[PDB]
């Protein structure tokens, strides 16, 4: 949830604590990303496949 | 181990080693989950790997 990672980054922010702020952004930016999604997407897919051949064989 | 998923498993570890009000621990155990997951995994060294 991007919320989640929002709200962390603004609670340390008021801790004075700033050592993650670039990290959470690129964590962010990452799930927010469009081959990302292209990708998590695409392997669900291929996993339930393989989840279908798995039954298949008894 | 992937230098990608240790690297913000750290920061994640941190982060619920400093913030200790009730919703941003339940928020951080979210995400270590998130990141401790293997489809999540398998997914961000593969987009890590091709930028």
């Amino acid at each position: 949830v991007l919320q989640v990672l929002d709200r962390l980054k603004m609670k340390l922010q008021e801790k004075g604590d700033t050592s993650q702020n670039e990290k959470l952004s690129m964590f962010y930016e990452t799930l927010k990303s469009p081959l990302f999604n292209q990708i998590l997407t695409l392997q669900q897919s291929i996993k339930q496949l393989k989840g279908q051949l798995n039954h298949i064989l008894e | 181990q992937d230098p990608d998923v240790e690297d913000l498993f750290s920061s994640l570890k941190h982060i619920q080693h400093t913030l200790v009000d009730s919703q941003s621990q339940e928020d951080i155990s979210l995400l270590l989950q998130l990141v401790q997951n293997r489809d999540f995994q398998n997914a961000f060294k593969i987009h890590n790997a091709v930028t």
